[PDB]
């Protein structure tokens, strides 16, 4: 249909809380090939966040069950086959997103803010795939995650102010990637510390978009508190 | 939960 | 194997995959034996979630449609409403036929029979909310009939404080208010259920004090709200 | 809740 109808359909699906519709709509808006405005970008991001978060949350519950069972092998095999089905639904969702990123969003993005956003998004979606990868495949999924956050990180150092929510959000996600996926808590802490400190200094760089920057800085410092004790 | 949610922050 | 399927339904519940959980209990039901009450509980939990998601979505979208000043934006909403309704009809027809072929005819205890009768009134009532003008009166009657039957059994075989009998009187009185639009009938049904249960608080088990009294409060809440 | 929820009470 028309790129407008599609967007309108999405905001309906979103109102209905039908997030798989919403992601189908926004996927096809993106496949039309034109650079996505902020409103479209955001609608895309919302839809897939809900669609994947459900699977992730489902995966966390079932995997922790398959692990906390040590009685009957029958129950444990049932739980494994279910964790497997879910992982499958999950690889699929990420792989769609990762390809929408490669084919359309990253190469069409004309402004650094938006480049940074979609690189971050690529880092997040490889992160997800990594939590669920095997011993063989995994060293390499992790690396694709790191390369993307790294690239996002460098553009945002060169091109955005240290208080921009998208820059801070990247720092927050990249630091959690260091702590939790790569086990480098030294790297995690300094990245988060640095980011907090740079935002603190150029504090006059704030604006109507501050409550958000300071909430994000609060979350970065919270991680520091938690990770050092 | 609008601008922060979109931003898909780490858990 | 039933045990295998129930274990699956239980996993699906932990994970909040209610569609999965409903498919499992569908099958368990279709094996043809009378369900335990743990199974009756799982069947109900799953269909309540699956049908309720659509029923809430239908509301959001239907009230955007009939709150529209733009003919093309509204043809969209109309098309979506009806795609959601057909999802909803499928789910209700599934349940209704599970109720017709297995659950009601296999129910060997009154408490169980009354629960499944209530469920059939409750699933027809959902279909009545979403019914064209032409089929509506007929569906409304199916709903009314299942509740009346449940009501006549419960009066005869259950204590006025039984949570299932209370819940039935709650849902039937609402049906009279919102669907049949007989507030006078809604009110007497709910008043008398409430009174008969106060009049016999002796017949309350240590087990279900809280649950009965809670439902009695919801019955009263509707009284006060339907009175004003 | 638990025994109230699967009782599927009228809204």
């Amino acid at each position: 249909m028309d790129k407008n109808e599609l967007v309108q359909k999405a905001k309906l699906a979103e109102q209905a809380e039908r997030y798989d519709d919403m992601a189908a709509c926004m996927k096809s808006v993106t496949e039309q090939g034109a650079e996505l405005s902020n409103e479209e970008r955001n609608l895309l991001s919302v839809a897939y966040k809900n669609v994947v978060g459900a699977r992730r949350s489902s995966w966390r519950v079932v995997s922790s069950i398959e692990q906390k069972t040590e009685g009957a092998e029958k129950k444990q095999q049932m739980a494994r086959e279910y964790r497997e089905k879910i992982e499958t639904e999950l690889r699929d969702i990420c792989n769609d997103v990762l390809s929408l990123l490669e084919k359309f969003l990253i190469p069409n993005a004309s402004q650094a803010e938006s480049k940074v956003f979609y690189l971050k998004m690529k880092g997040d979606y490889y992160r997800y795939l990594a939590e669920v990868a095997a011993g063989d495949d995994k060293k390499g999924i992790v690396d694709q995650s790191q390369q993307a956050y790294q690239e996002a990180f460098e553009i945002s150092k060169k091109e955005m102010q240290p208080t921009h929510p998208i820059r801070l959000g990247l720092a927050l996600n990249f630091s959690v990637f260091y702590y939790e996926i790569l086990n480098s808590p030294e790297k995690a802490c300094s990245l988060a510390k640095t980011a907090f400190d740079e935002a603190i200094a150029e504090l006059d760089t704030l604006s109507e978009s501050y409550k958000d920057s300071t909430l994000i800085m609060q979350l970065l410092r919270d991680n520091l508190t938690l990770w050092t004790s | 939960q609008g601008x922060x949610d979109x931003l898909d922050l780490a858990x």
